[PDB]
């Protein structure tokens, strides 16, 4: 672990010193290449979530299920893993505020 | 020995117990579907369940005896037969001359038949309420009555 | 007999809202033999507020 | 962002409504309409939270339960009339006037919701037939 | 069954056994115990509405 | 061993010896894919004609129909009456989404392919149990060996 978590340090350092291995070229040719994909299957980009979505509270019921789910009881859970525990209980109890905070975070949060 | 053979597939669990289940919410249920989609204020006859079937029998009969009337006189006169029926008090020797008299003298037969109708017919305070809190509803996470519910482009320029 | 433990008032006012009073409740214990009655009186403070299940 | 955030903090709710006690209420209630059927407050108030909160077709059917097992409750059958959309709560209505002749409050909400000057002057005359002496 | 005639449940009798056969009994404050426990039941045995009524 | 599968019972009229074979394997109650697949297709197609019949008939498919075919279909029938179809109707690509759980779930998941939820259950092993206890020498060969006897309670039924 010790030795793989140095060499992805030296990874990143050699790609913040090489720049993108990526010339503007080919990122120009494979940009216009998915443009024109998207053009032809006529696809719509996916907006923003509103505010009244018909089936947020849907895909919160689904989120925290799958959250839920990794918990295989083993009576021995550590401090982060019961912290997130219950709050997910507490976005089960509340399903809107919940939904606030993340649309929020999704429109503002960057660090 | 093949792959598949010993294998099983197993059955319902509690299928009868969820048919039973099902039965009695749709016995239950039968006045409210019933009534479901009758639009009264656009429905004429909502003014005018096993009572219902001595009901059309006692309308059969007054049709059989009246002569094919429309529905509201055939309900009133149902009507009128059951409930002065019941409201003799067991009074019999005087049924005939007014319930025969007004279905036009058939014969005592057909008294005999149509004393079965009869025989057969049968905004609060409330102040003080009891509460009970229990951990009920528990079941297998399937359905309650064993039945399948259903219900601008990118462009370049 | 605990069924009495727990019971409520609804009275009603026919502008505005309609309101739930718990009421005291009783637990009964009843000794058929001496006839010895223990009522114990359950305070509506005891479960108005106390924010938990039948548990 | 800014707009939508203005919209978000435009939509916060508040009055809210602790989620727990809502549910307390809820068992409080259903325990009371259970135990009561013959209640009609019981059937308002059930139907009354679960309109505030929630979904309104589960107090629509809670209070189509209500007017049944409460008949001759006119308080019940406005309920009923006032949370049925209009076409049903016309039938809510003239179901409560079935039960209960002589229901003005009933057969006015059943003009109300005719919305129509033929309707509401048919449902009157019959009104009147059934009762001339109310001014 | 003891000496006093009353039948004797299986754990005692071997507690009892055990006893004369090691050649030691149980301790003072353990035979009081046992004793007052006996006379306990004896009492019980041999039998606060009106009470409760007057003081109403 | 033959020798294993020897018994004794005492009662009152004295001792009696009784006996009862080889032990089941896994892949002999397993279902081949194949068949799995056939019987999906074939299940399925019967199950979309008697969902247009009782369309037609304005009821909906109950428990009573659909009884032959239980444990059936690659998404299984019993998967259509679950009280969460509504929900898992809003669950789209759940199984990469489970496949990827390995990045984030320390514990290694054998069942990496499949949820319990939307394709069901696809094995069954009741019979399996039921026939390793027989080739074992069913309830009273088998309690021979421990110190079940040793015990002295009267029958094996209300023990816990």
């Amino acid at each position: 672990t010790r030795l793989y978590l140095k060499a992805e340090q030296e990874r990143q350092h050699n790609y913040l010193k090489d720049g993108p291995y990526i010339t503007a070229e080919e990122a120009v040719a494979v940009y216009t290449t998915t443009v024109h994909w998207l053009e032809s299957r006529r696809f719509s980009p996916i907006p923003f979530p509103p505010l009244s979505y018909k089936h947020d509270t849907k895909l919160l019921i689904l989120a925290l299920e799958r959250l839920k789910e990794a918990y295989s009881v083993k009576s021995r859970l550590n401090q982060s893993q019961r912290e997130e525990l219950g709050l997910i209980e507490q976005a089960y109890d509340n399903p809107h505020e919940a939904l606030s905070r993340i649309k929020r975070h999704l429109l503002t949060q960057r660090a | 020995t093949r792959m598949g053979d010993k294998a099983q597939r197993t059955k319902p669990q509690m299928q009868e117990e969820r048919r039973a289940k099902r039965r009695k919410r749709d016995e239950d249920r039968h006045d409210i579907n019933k009534m479901k989609g009758y639009t009264l204020l656009s429905e004429g006859i909502d003014e005018m369940k096993e009572t219902r079937e001595t009901y059309e029998v006692l309308l059969s009969f007054i049709q059989a005896a009246l002569g094919d009337q429309p529905r509201d006189i055939l309900c009133g006169a149902a009507d009128e037969v059951l409930a002065v029926l019941k409201n003799e008090k067991l009074r019999d020797k005087e049924r005939r001359k007014e319930i025969d008299l007004l279905l036009g003298q058939t014969d005592d037969t057909r008294y005999h038949v149509l004393v079965n109708l009869g025989k057969k017919i049968t905004i609060d305070e409330t102040y003080g309420v009891n509460v009970q809190f229990e951990s009920d509803e528990e079941e297998g996470d399937e359905d309650v009555y064993g039945e399948v519910r259903e219900e601008c482009t990118l462009s370049a320029n | 007999d605990d069924t009495n433990v727990y019971r409520v008032t609804i009275h009603k006012t026919f502008e505005g809202n309609l309101t739930t009073k718990p009421i005291n409740g009783a637990i009964f214990i009843f000794n058929p033999r001496t006839g010895q009655l223990f009522l114990k009186i359950i305070h509506t403070s005891v479960w108005a507020g106390q924010k938990r299940l039948g548990q | 962002p800014k707009g939508y955030l203005t919209d978000l903090n435009s939509m916060i709710p508040t009055h809210g409504g602790d989620i727990n006690d809502i549910k307390k209420a809820r068992l409080l209630l259903k325990s009371v309409r259970e135990t009561n059927p013959h209640h009609p407050p019981a059937w308002i108030a059930s139907a009354r939270l679960e309109e505030v909160t929630g979904k309104l077709q589960v107090a629509r059917n809670l209070i189509m339960k209500g007017t049944e097992m409460c008949p001759k409750s006119e308080d019940v059958w406005l309920e009923a009339a006032r949370l049925q959309p209009g076409d049903t709560a016309k039938a809510v209505v003239a179901q409560a006037v079935r039960h209960l002749p002589q229901s003005v409050r009933i057969y006015i909400r059943a003009a109300e919701l005719e919305t129509d000057i033929r309707a509401k002057k048919r449902v009157l005359r019959k009104a009147l037939e059934h009762v001339p002496n109310s001014v | 069954v003891d000496e006093t005639g009353r039948k004797l449940t299986p754990k005692e009798a071997f507690r009892q056994l055990s006893h004369r056969f090691h050649g030691k009994g149980s301790g003072k404050m353990k035979t009081e115990r046992r004793m007052k426990k006996l006379d306990e039941e004896a009492l019980l045995k041999k039998m606060l509405g009106t009470v409760a009524l007057l003081q109403e | 061993p033959q020798s294993d599968l020897r018994w004794s019972k005492q009662t009152d009229v004295g001792i009696t010896h009784f006996r009862s074979q080889l032990i089941p394997n896994l892949y002999r109650y397993i279902q081949p894919w194949e068949s799995e697949f056939i019987d999906s297709q074939r299940v399925w197609a019967e199950y979309a004609l008697k969902r247009q019949e009782a369309i037609a008939q304005n009821r909906r498919l109950t428990l009573e129909d659909l009884e032959d075919s239980w444990d059936r279909g690659i998404p299984r029938i019993n998967t259509l009456f679950q009280k969460d179809r509504h929900t898992l109707a809003y669950d789209k690509g759940w199984r990469v989404r489970t496949d990827f759980k390995q990045y984030q779930v320390l514990k290694q998941n054998p069942f990496w392919w499949t949820h319990q939820r939307h394709d069901g259950k696809l094995w069954n092993l009741n019979n399996y149990r039921t026939d390793m206890i027989q080739a074992l020498g069913g309830v009273e060969g088998i309690l021979e060996h421990t110190l079940f006897k040793g015990t002295y309670f009267p029958t094996w039924e209300g023990l816990f």
